[PDB]
This record gives structure tokens, sequence and C-alpha cells, in this order.
């Protein structure tokens, strides 16, 4: 009805069986911090889904810790959803707890780093998603995985442009980089020389920024520039190769 | 910023350096652009290259260093962020350095560089 615990009075009567509570929750439980539901699931050491029901009302900050209180992954949904809940903007300690737990300095096995940008999107505090996806974009890149890093990066710049967000010029050159290595392929594949050539020359001139593949990328462009034409770049690049 | 009494008064006193300047600036289509080139007009250079790296332009305060000859400041703004062409600009740089430490026969410093460099 319109009851708050009149229901759930029948509920934690009928022996207090679990399926009701179970059920009641989906489509709507109850009212009042709806603590009710959060003792009632709290109990015999079930310590999972009384922080989903404390994000009814201001009972959070009970069962964040429970959430944080696992090093590792207990259930990924409740951990986007404890990365909602201090998205709530109560601005509490445990959001610096949760930005530790996250880093797992104090647990050893912390999960991907998307998890730190969605908290900092929710946060609001925009100058350090920015930053946390240029690390997590370049960590990918030096590790090999061009397409990846490509790929996360392009998600969470437009994640940073839907709130109409100055995005940063770090930002926009990692993923204008990551991006012209990623065409360089495709060019490559139509066996259009120039167009190719010239993403290569881009990418060669910050190779750096592709530590893992130094090699093999340069001898690629020597390769397009002796296509395409542009041989002037081919001997540069070659010459840069033959250093020891 | 007027532009416009500016070209005139450099009109005045037939500074032809002081209106095609003011020309290129009027040309240029943003303010805080045009703030950053008149505060580069009268010397402030630190205060130019501050402003260009308040506005997010890592790009113009590097141009900025490299059209005067304060490498060592164009070494210190590539450590952070990131360029279009990083890994030339800096072999361009510490090049340079070489060649500013060499030609005041100071070499052991020259020879610091022209090694990062090629």
């Amino acid at each position: 009805s319109k009851c708050n615990n009149e229901a759930f009075t029948l509920a934690q009567q009928h022996n207090k069986m679990e399926i009701y509570a179970d059920i009641i929750g989906s489509e709507d439980t109850t009212n009042e911090d709806y603590q009710s539901i959060a003792l009632y699931f709290e109990g015999e050491k079930r310590y999972l889904q009384a922080g989903k029901f404390f994000l009814l009302c201001g009972q959070y900050s009970r069962a964040l810790k429970h959430f944080l209180k696992c090093p590792s992954s207990e259930d990924n949904v409740a951990i986007e959803m404890a990365i909602e809940t201090v998205g709530q903007a109560k601005d509490e300690l445990l959001t610096n707890q949760l930005i530790d737990h996250l880093l797992g300095e104090n647990d050893g096995m912390p999960k991907d780093a998307k998890y730190l940008f969605r908290l900092y999107m929710a946060l609001k505090q925009y100058r350090e998603a920015a930053q946390t996806a240029i690390i997590i974009a370049r960590e990918e890149q030096s590790a090999g995985n061009y397409r990846n890093a490509h790929d996360v990066l392009f998600s969470m710049y437009a994640e940073l442009k839907s709130q109409k967000i100055k995005i940063p010029s770090e930002m926009a050159t990692n993923l204008m980089i990551l991006h012209s290595y990623i065409l360089v392929k495709i060019h490559v594949k139509n066996g259009d020389h120039m167009k190719g050539a010239r993403m290569l020359i881009r990418v060669a001139n910050n190779i750096s920024k592709f530590p893992s593949h130094i090699v093999p990328i340069l001898t690629s462009t020597v390769i397009e520039c002796h296509r395409a034409g542009l041989k002037n770049s081919a001997f540069s690049f070659a010459a840069m190769l033959m250093r020891p | 910023l007027d532009l416009y009494t500016a070209e005139q008064a450099f009109v005045r006193c037939k500074d032809y350096q002081g209106i095609k300047f003011v020309k290129r600036l009027g040309k240029l289509l943003s303010e805080s652009m045009k703030q950053a080139e008149v505060v580069g007009y009268f010397g402030r250079f630190e205060e130019a290259e501050r402003t260009y790296l308040e506005m997010d332009r890592r790009d113009l305060a590097i141009g900025l260093r490299l059209k005067l000859g304060d490498w060592f400041r164009v070494l210190q703004l590539l450590k952070t962020g990131s360029g279009d062409a990083d890994d030339s600009l800096l072999e361009q740089a510490n090049n340079a350095i070489g060649d500013y430490f060499a030609d005041r026969q100071k070499w052991l410093n020259a020879v610091q560089y022209y090694v990062q460099g090629r």
C-alpha cells in the first residue's frame, strides 16, 4: 500500500522468510531510511545486500565499509553501486577510504582503474578524472595494447565531453596520437601509402610514446615512406634506426 | 587592446613594426590570445608563458620559448604533458643546448648533450 513496514511486518513475520524480503526490494520495499530491510538482510553475516538496501536513504555509511572491507571483488555491481554511493556527494572520509581501496595499496589486487575515473566523475572533480584517464591510457599504450588503450581513452574522452567539460590538451594529444596509430593499420590495409605514411610519420615523431614497439613501427614507417615517395623521411627514420 | 587608437599612434611614430604587429593581432580572433600576445610584446616573457600554460596551451608556451633561446625551458616544459612531436622537439632542444655550450668553449657540457640528442 503506502505502508512503511506493514507488508514487511508480515515478511519479518512469515517466520522471517528470506524470499519475501528478496522480492519486496525490487519494486518498492519501505521508507524512513529503509532501516528495516537494512537489519533484515544484514543478519546472519549477510553483509552484501544491506549496502544495496542502504542506498535508499542515509544508512549507507554503515555497509559502505562492509563493501570496502572486501580486499577483492566480492561483487562488481556492488563495487559500482558503492562508487555511486560515494557519488551521492556526502564528502565523507569513507570517500577517501574507497579511493585508497580502489588504489589497492591496502589490498594488493585492485580491479581495473576505470572505477577510479567513474568515482572522480561522480564526485565532479574533473581535474583528477582527466589525469586518471591519461594515466590509464598511457599505461595501456606502454604495455603494447594500442587498440585497447585507444578504446578506453576514447570512451573516457566521450564521457568527459558529454558533460560539456573543457578537455585538457594532454588528453586530446594522447587521443590524437593513439588514433593516428590506429589509422596507420587501416590506411596500410587499403594500400593507400600516402595516408599511412603521413600517419606513420606522425607516430614516429612520438615513437617514445610507443616504447614496446619502437623498433617494428619505425621499420614499417621507412617502408611506407619508401612506397609513398617520402624518401627523405625514410632516410631520416632509418638513420635514427641505426643508433646502437 | 583598442587596436585602432594603437594603430593610429603607431602611424604617428612611423613604427611599421607596431603597425604590422597590431594588424597580426587583429587578424587573431581570441581574447587572452591577444592578451598573451601583448604581454609578450612588452617583454614579460615569463608572464606570457604562464598565461599560455593557464589557458591550457603548452603548445604556444613551447613556441614562445622556441622563438627565444630558452632551450632549458623547453626541456623543462617537455618533461610534463604531451605534444604532437616531442621526440624531434627534444632532440632539437638537446642539439641547441649542445651548440649553446660549445660556442662558449664549454665542452664536457655540450658533450652531455649531443648524446641525448643525436
